[PDB]
């Protein structure tokens, strides 16, 4: 019924520390500390008995040193390889592959992950509202161009419009649909996504019958859309992802935000 | 081990005898308890639908989803281990929110069931024999109960009706969707607000979605409501050995009024909720919950507006109390629609030495 | 190239509306179908033709649309041999094959 | 802060009223049994008026007549009326033109369109709006919204949607749909020219029209200045927001509590049905404002004048109004309608949300259901009308007559069916 899944891979996008076959992302030491200890404390907090954690065809057996060595846990981790993976897809085709072990409702936090906000209310939340999909926003620094699109409701707190721009149309692009729907909308501009994600147990059927998930982020949460004619039958409460706002300091590393980082820490 | 002491707002100096204080936001428990029973926990701390009649059904439901749930350990038998964690359920359930007369019924029954077959089994035939068992007790007595009961309130309502009515009792709320739609009478439906818990307003909604004529009024306007209006009903939680009834907030006031003016009261009760425990007053054993209910000026549930008050620990010598279940008097109602069709309230006991 | 018509186009959304695109089937000497062809091969879209106006699914807006536009009068327009200001249209079997007016020559029109 | 006065555009939304306003006033017409005008001009008073001038073209004797029966041609008002008088059929703009012409704007003056009757105190407004203005020079003119029954379903005429700022509350997007009445056009559209200047973009639809307007010195010299703006919402407020002078602000006043104007016919029954109960604070018929009034207030929502007299045995409902000098017989069922002055209503009559007029006489043995009777228009013997039917002037329906559901009776003695002289179309009689 319960069950936490933790996504590990390797850098690509960061400039400099990775190009070593014996050093992987998984293990990097920040200040002093491993960067998935946070996840571990976390997973620790949030009380949790059987968690199983992805890995790509590179590194089968540091991740599972770095695991054991050091580190409090003291719970029952399995690690999986599958060969299938060229990283060119990064979990959205394991997610595919692995189907028969699970059991009802799952967590999916990746490797790459700062936290400082209170755990168990986010999984409360999930329990309580009852929906398919869950998401957070954090803003980026006040301290001393455009960068992606975000859309709230609230009033049931509800996500509307998460297309990025990366291929960004000149223009706004929305639907009327969706708009005449739900008549009140704010437009976000500050909030950024923070890879937390909670999914419910009707999600398993559609992914054999018809792939179409991108990214984990492109079109993992995006079809959800019933709007004008409606053609695709559900599975058996609207399909519908919901979306939190929070305040404290908790964020991503993608891109150019990794000494940022360093310097939060350092106070 | 769960938590303990830290209590909000003053204790005051009157009615200190019952929990009304516990977990709100959950830190650190045992990990072994399952996640339902919290998840029904959180629900019924925070919760403004349920009154009396659905809280024990869903509770059943919960039981039978455990049950079905439930695997036996290697080593020790199904009886063992199972005990402590009844027990454990319910020490949660009364620190999240006090044990109904109707919840005692239950439990009692479940410990009946737990006597009844001795550990020698196998798990997979005396739990399917189990859970069907449990089924059609809950056709039996519940449901088939509350059917009759529509029936006998059918054939006792007359032509011309104009009423006044309270709570979120779903009996009530099933009667008056049956006048509307099924009978097709001249029903004219009024309803009575609370301010602990928002039962009229949902009542009001529930009115709506049918499509009834309805007036909508509160406890302090009642004196210009009457001045051709008849019949006044009430939802009762549990009649005790005494006779008194011993119900929900704002119902005796409502009995009171009308048998100052003439008409009297009648009320709807179930076939398993009397009680052997003897009280006459509120003071006994009363459901009090934390003062946060009454902080919103008036409107709706979720404003928030920093108008006069919003501090409790801070005031010197203040003491801010509400009550949410209450004893009406005895002679006042005069009708009782129970599993035997129809009787006085003044039988008190009768049902209970017949089981 | 001064071929390139202005496209009177509001932002009205939740359906693409082009009702200037008459003109720019006129002036560049095209049949109005085609364009809607390399639209729909350009972005996934569903609609129907309507005599002078269109009726696109989508909030397509007048800057994207315009690049659209554009790139279609860069490699479905411009010659080779020769380049030159009129170019008809002719249906020639099922695959498009357009004429220049001033010569007389097959392009290919399909990339 | 004080000495204003007051501009209302009257006699401006003749033909949207389809049946009525041919031969009388447009604003002359009662709401419920005593003329519009006294309403607004209850408003002005309440707001803070120093001076009257209404705008009349159209039947414009009959205005003037009511001016001198009116109370406020006695010297003890501290605002009196003086009319302009006009060439026959003019939009918003030419009309401003005029009254530039002519010459007695100063300072910050109060220009009304149509007719609004709303509970909310003006002074603060007042206030807000000096305060707003003494932060910027170029500073225009103020709008009022108020919030809307959580969705919008019975608003198609009207149904603008204001995309607005929180911290400043100024408008930024203007736009009209036919959408929930005939599905051609549903689009929603945003201008990029206000888009990095703003950045809290809250775009909303559910805002009800009020149409009150607290302008400076500058609108008028605008109106002067662009000749082309012959509206003042469609156009003006849109054009105000693309720049036509730069650096300008315009104001958008948010209200939690009820403010609705006329508008159409559904619209003005809702208005109606709002005033017979407690919405309006302060806004009630037992107060008496005409002096010629004597209404009473009685349970369950009834309003009742002096010398009503009504028969034994009769089951009303919920929500009911009687004028002065009624005779009701018996057996009637009366459901949320509203009752004229002097009208004789005889036996056995089932009533339901209805709405009568001035002095009418209903037949006996007759139902009305959700339909309007004019003044002076008698109903006969045996007549059954379904929802939304509009009757006009002096329409003498005899009997025996069905009409059956959104049927428009004409009020003038042309395009429209059913006439003014003896029983409605059933049987060809008429001019």
């Amino acid at each position: 019924s319960i069950q936490a899944f933790v996504f590990c891979g390797k850098g690509s996008n960061l400039a400099p520390m990775q190009h070593s076959t014996r050093l992987p992302k998984a293990l990097l030491p920040i200040g002093n500390r491993p960067m998935i200890e946070y996840v571990l404390d976390w997973c620790d907090q949030a009380d949790f008995k059987e968690i199983s954690v992805v890995a790509p065809v590179d590194e089968i057996e540091l991740i599972e040193s770095g695991l054991t060595s050091f580190l409090n846990s003291n719970h029952s981790h399995h690690l999986q390889d599958p060969k299938k993976i060229n990283f060119i897809s990064t979990g959205e085709s394991l997610q595919k592959e692995l189907l028969p072990r699970i059991n009802g409702d799952f967590v999916i936090l990746p490797c790459d992950f700062v936290t400082d906000i209170p755990p168990q209310v986010l999984v409360d939340q999930f329990r309580n509202r009852d929906d398919n999909n869950l998401a957070m926003t954090i803003y980026y620094k006040n301290s001393l161009k455009q960068q992606q699109f975000f859309t709230v409701y609230s009033e049931i707190l509800l996500d509307v419009y998460s297309q990025r721009d990366v291929t960004k149309t000149k223009y706004l692009q929305i639907r009327s649909h969706l708009l005449w729907n739900y008549p009140n909308l704010t437009v976000s501009t500050k909030l950024l996504n923070s890879f937390i994600y909670f999914c419910s147990f009707e999600l398993c059927q559609l992914l054999k019958l018809g792939p179409q998930s991108m990214s984990r982020q492109a079109s993992f949460k995006d079809p959800f859309t019933g709007n004008q004619q409606q053609q695709n039958p559900p599975t058996t409460i609207f399909i519908l992802p919901n979306e939190t706002l929070f305040i404290r300091a908790n964020n991503l590393n993608a891109y150019m935000d990794a000494n940022r980082f360093v310097l939060k820490i350092k106070s | 081990p769960g938590i303990s002491s830290v209590i909000p707002t003053v204790l005051e100096q009157s009615f200190d005898n019952s929990s009304l204080i516990s977990v709100k936001e959950l830190l650190l428990n045992k990990d072994l308890i399952h996640p339902s029973i919290l998840l029904l926990t959180s629900h019924l701390a925070h919760y403004k639908i349920v009154g009396s009649i659905p809280r024990c059904i869903a509770m059943l439901e919960v039981f039978q989803i455990v049950i079905k749930d439930y695997q036996t350990p290697k080593g020790t038998t199904l009886s063992r281990n199972l005990t402590s964690y009844l027990s454990h359920q319910i020490d949660l359930l009364k620190k999240a929110r006090p044990l109904s007369v109707t919840m005692g019924n239950a439990i009692r029954w479940l410990k009946q069931e737990i006597s009844l077959i001795d550990p020698s089994t196998p798990d997979k035939a005396a739990k399917k024999d189990l859970c069907e068992k449990i089924g059609q007790f809950a056709k039996e007595k519940i449901e088939l109960a509350d059917q009759l009961i529509i029936d006998n309130a059918s054939t006792q309502i007359e032509e011309s009706t104009t009423i006044v009515t309270y709570g979120s009792s779903k009996v009530l709320t099933e009667l008056l969707l049956h006048n509307a739609i099924s009978l097709k009478k001249n029903i004219k439906v009024i309803v009575v607000d609370s301010r602990p818990l928002f039962e009229g307003r949902k009542m009001a909604e529930t009115l709506r979605n049918a499509g009834v004529n309805v007036m909508y009024a509160l406890i302090t306007s009642l004196d210009t409501i009457f001045n051709d209006v008849d019949y006044v009903f009430l939802g009762a939680h549990s009649i005790l050995s005494n006779g008194f009834l011993y119900s929900r907030a704002g119902t005796a006031m409502l009995a009171m009024s009308a048998k100052r003016r003439n008409i009297p009261v009648l009320v709807c009760c179930e076939s398993l909720k009397f009680s052997q425990r003897v009280q006459l007053d509120s003071v006994t054993f009363n459901e009090l919950a934390d003062p946060n209910d009454l902080v919103n000026i008036d409107y709706e549930n979720p404003v928030e507006r920093r108008g006069n008050k919003g501090a409790l620990l801070n005031q010197f010598i203040k003491e801010r109390k509400f009550e949410k279940k209450k004893l009406a008097m005895e002679n006042k109602p005069k009708g009782n629609k129970i599993g035997g069709k129809k009787g006085s309230e003044g039988e008190s006991k009768d049902a209970s030495n017949e089981e | 190239k001064f071929r390139i018509p202005p496209p009177v186009c509001l932002r009205d959304g939740k359906k693409t509306i082009f009702s200037n695109i008459q003109d720019i089937a006129e002036k560049l000497h095209r049949s109005p179908e085609h364009l809607i062809q390399y639209l729909f091969a350009e972005l996934g879209t569903s609609g129907s033709v309507d005599g002078k106006r269109l009726v696109i699914k989508g909030k397509f807006q007048s800057k994207q649309m315009e690049n659209v536009l554009r790139r279609y009068i860069l490699e479905y327009v411009t010659c080779k041999t020769c380049k030159s200001i009129n170019t008809e249209l002719k249906r020639e079997n099922r695959l498009f094959f357009m004429v220049c007016k001033s010569c007389g020559s097959t392009r290919s029109v399909s990339s | 802060e004080d000495r204003l006065q007051a501009v209302v555009l009257t006699d401006s939304y003749e033909t949207r009223f389809m049946p009525l306003t041919a031969v009388k006033p447009r604003c002359l017409l009662p709401l419920a049994n005593v003329p519009l005008i006294e309403y607004t001009l209850e408003f002005l008073a309440k707001a803070g008026v120093h001076e009257v001038f209404l705008i009349c073209s159209s039947h414009a004797n009959q205005i003037n007549d009511y001016i001198e029966n009116s109370k406020w041609n006695l010297p003890w008002s501290p605002f009196k009326i003086t009319t302009i008088m006009s060439p026959e059929a003019r939009c918003t703009g030419d009309v401003m033109r005029d009254l530039d012409n002519r010459g007695i704007i100063t300072g910050d003056f109060i220009l009304v369109s149509g007719d609004v009757l709303t509970n909310i105190d003006f002074s603060k407004m007042l206030e807000f709006h000096k305060k707003m203005h003494l932060q910027d020079k170029d500073h225009i003119s103020t709008m009022c919204l108020s919030k809307a029954s959580t969705y919008p379903k019975t608003r198609t005429i009207e149904p603008a949607a204001f995309v607005l700022d929180k911290s400043t509350s100024r408008c930024i997007y203007y736009q009209d749909l036919p959408l929930p009445s005939s599905r051609e056009k549903t689009s929603i559209q945003i201008d990029p020219e206000l888009l990095d200047n703003v950045d809290e973009f809250v775009i909303r639809n559910d805002l009800i029209d009020c149409r009150i307007d607290i302008c400076t010195s500058h609108v008028p010299l605008i109106f002067q200045e662009n000749f082309d703006y012959q509206s003042l919402r469609t156009d003006f407020v849109k054009g105000v927001i693309s720049s036509d002078i730069l650096g300008k602000h315009i104001y958008a006043y948010l209200t939690d509590e009820y403010a609705v104007r006329v508008e159409s016919w559904q619209t003005y029954d809702t208005i109606s049905q709002d005033f017979l109960g407690r919405w309006c604070y302060p806004l009630v018929l037992d107060s008496n404002i005409q002096d010629d009034q004597t209404y009473s207030y009685e349970s369950r929502h009834i309003y009742k004048e002096k010398d009503v007299v009504l028969a034994q045995s009769c089951k009303i409902g919920k929500c009911t109004a009687i004028g002065s000098g009624t005779k009701i017989g018996e057996g009637t069922k009366i459901e949320n309608s509203v009752i004229g002055r002097n009208c004789q209503i005889g036996e056995n009559i089932r009533i339901k949300n209805s709405f009568i007029w001035d002095d009418c006489i209903i037949g006996n043995n007759s139902i009305i259901d959700h339909s309007l009777i004019a003044s002076n228009a008698t109903l006969g013997s045996n007549v059954r009308l379904n929802d939304g039917c509009i009757i006009g002037f002096n329409v003498k329906i005899d009997d025996n007559m069905d009409l059956d559901r959104n049927t428009k009776i004409s009020a003038s003695p042309q395009d429209l069916d059913d006439q003014t002289l003896a029983v409605s179309i059933v049987g060809d009689k008429g001019v």
